[PDB]
């Protein structure tokens, strides 16, 4: 018997939310587009010292498959919100995100993390700094990732961890 | 006064390193079994099976499994009582 | 589960497009469906609460889903060509 | 009244098809990513002095709706292939896309390659390797961008050229 942590990965389309998973859990990033329906991993990994195994859920960002959101809002731990620097209308969508997180087991508090995924593009179409203070706001840590270069990835993920343990 | 064919549906599909447990996957009412094969596999980054050595077969509540006939239509062969299968080889 | 796609063309007061082709889920109600082809439209500013699907069947016959039903256990089955209109 | 032309969008997904059939009419460009099955689009416009009716078709790129590739197939006119100048691997999907066209029961049906995102810096098929392509399919090649608008009147275009060019 150890530690189960659920996170659940959600964010519009093609922000890159496959992409970041697949990295942190196979060590690789492929360029391909591949729009996803309901991924699920399983993994065990040490945290801090603390043997877990992550749960995590690859959801969809079509509305299409938002059907389940309800569900699998429910049963997961924590949130990794996920827009793309490069999209615009992805920063604007978190809005909507978190707003559903609170509905879904009404509570104010709920580990989440934001995340901004497209770093290594030059494009860069949202500051940081709207970013940031987006995340001050909701009082959430805010890492700027690229599942490319995997900067960030394991912060990304591991900090959600953090809060959620922090939350027990 | 009668339900119309349905179009597609999604199904759950689990060899090697087993990161991921499952992946959702759309299949169409038209769909044969390397369609589906070749879709899962190009999922999951194996460009180079060729599909011919891959197999998909459905796990029954119970531990009873079944093989899907390959070059069958998917959509029709499954029970419908289940939903999940998985990949497998033979080396 | 299972899924239907099914083209649904808009009340297109300006010349917009012909039909859009949509996929609904065996567990989409029809606030889902109307606000997925609303957002697929240029209607971002529209609200879902007002607008009405609606099935067209052979004959000229029409058939409305009520704004609570699920549109894949709703619809006629004889027709997969549905309309978005006000009803105001 | 008014010559119709029926105009099909295929490619690989993601490649831009969607977003420039959309910039086509009503001109603009929405970055937001909505995959596509199949959407109908229709739009009078003059070509070289000819009023005429575009009946456009924006296709799935998705394999999973290919099962509507030999309806969409029949009924079009003319062809654009597209491919992103950044997916490789989108350029390579484009002879399969060709063929199932060619088994309408012809060698020669009205066609023309584009290249879509030509504003994105990070080539990855150059445009040489594009144009001998479309010479050996002995159509035209054009390098279009959604986002900038750049080429898009023109690709369209010249497909009708090509189409009124076949008979
Ligand atoms: N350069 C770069 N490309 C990325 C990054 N993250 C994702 N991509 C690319 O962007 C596209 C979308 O990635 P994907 O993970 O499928 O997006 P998604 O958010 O899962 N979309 P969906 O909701 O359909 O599953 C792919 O081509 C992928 O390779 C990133 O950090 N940098
Ligand atoms: N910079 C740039 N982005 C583009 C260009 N064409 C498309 N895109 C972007 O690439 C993504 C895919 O666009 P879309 O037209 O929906 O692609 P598609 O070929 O229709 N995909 P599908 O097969 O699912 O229908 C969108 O975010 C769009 O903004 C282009 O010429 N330049
Ligand atoms: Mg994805
Ligand atoms: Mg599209």
């Amino acid at each position: 018997s150890m530690t189960e942590y659920k996170l659940v990965v959600v964010g519009a389309v093609g922000v890159g939310k496959s992409a970041l998973t697949i990295q942190l859990i196979q060590n690789h990033f492929v360029d391909e587009y591949d729009p996803t329906i309901e991924d699920s991993y399983r993994k065990q990994v040490v945290i801090d010292g603390e043997t877990c195994l992550l749960d995590i859920l690859d959801t969809a960002g079509q509305e299409e498959y938002s059907a389940m959101r309800d569900q699998y809002m429910r049963t997961g731990e924590g949130f990794l919100c996920v827009f793309a620097i490069n999209n615009t209308k992805s920063f604007e969508d978190i809005h909507h995100y978190r707003e559903q997180i609170k509905r879904v087991k009404d509570s104010e508090d709920v580990p989440m993390v934001l995340v901004g995924n497209k770093c290594d593009l030059p494009s860069r179409t949202v500051d940081t700094k709207q970013a940031q203070d987006l995340a001050r706001s909701y009082g959430i840590p805010f890492i700027e990732t690229s599942a490319k270069t995997r900067q960030g990835v394991d912060d990304a993920f591991y900090t959600l961890v953090r809060e959620i343990r922090k939350h027990k | 006064m009668g339900p119309g064919a349905s179009d597609c549906r999604i199904i759950r599909v689990q060899l090697g390193e087993d990161g991921s447990v499952y992946k959702s996957i759309l299949v169409t009412s038209q769909d044969k079994a390397p369609s589906v094969i070749s879709r899962v596999l190009k999922k999951n980054n194996r460009d180079s099976a060729v599909a011919s050595e891959y197999e998909l077969v459905q796990l029954l509540p119970g531990e009873r499994e079944l093989t899907i006939p390959a070059s069958a239509n998917v959509f029709y062969a499954m029970d419908g009582a289940s939903h999940d299968f998985l990949l497998r080889q033979r080396r």
